[PDB]
């Protein structure tokens, strides 16, 4: 059976947004296939604001997260394999989920 | 977060 991570990621994303929170995603910068601006990497991780206002054309698919975002004014397209998504939480209070490891992502 | 608060 396929991984549950993408389904849980979408559930929390919607819950966060619906409850007036700003969804932030924590990404494993070292995971294979991660495609984000280098200046975003800090301590081997990346933190991104996934709200509708901070992003454009956001897609939360089963295998990856993809969207446009602006960095110091520069529009860039990001691609994040689902296996690299470590957690999603509210910027306002840190409420969210830390995804459980899943064999397939290894 | 790494990205600007406003995309548009």
């Amino acid at each position: 059976s396929s991984p549950k991570r993408p389904y849980l990621l979408r559930a929390y994303y919607d819950w966060l947004v619906d409850n007036s929170f700003t969804p932030y995603l924590v990404v494993d910068a070292t995971y294979l296939g991660v495609n984000v601006p280098v200046e975003c990497v800090k301590d081997g991780q990346i933190v991104l604001n996934l709200s509708a206002s901070a992003t454009g054309n956001l897609q939360l698919t089963n295998d990856f997260i993809q969207f446009n975002a602006r960095f110091k004014g520069v529009s860039r397209e990001l691609y994040i394999p689902m296996g690299a998504a470590l957690a999603i939480y509210a910027r306002e209070n840190g409420d969210g989920v830390m995804f459980e490891p899943e064999e397939i992502y290894d | 977060a790494c990205n600007d608060e406003n995309y548009a």
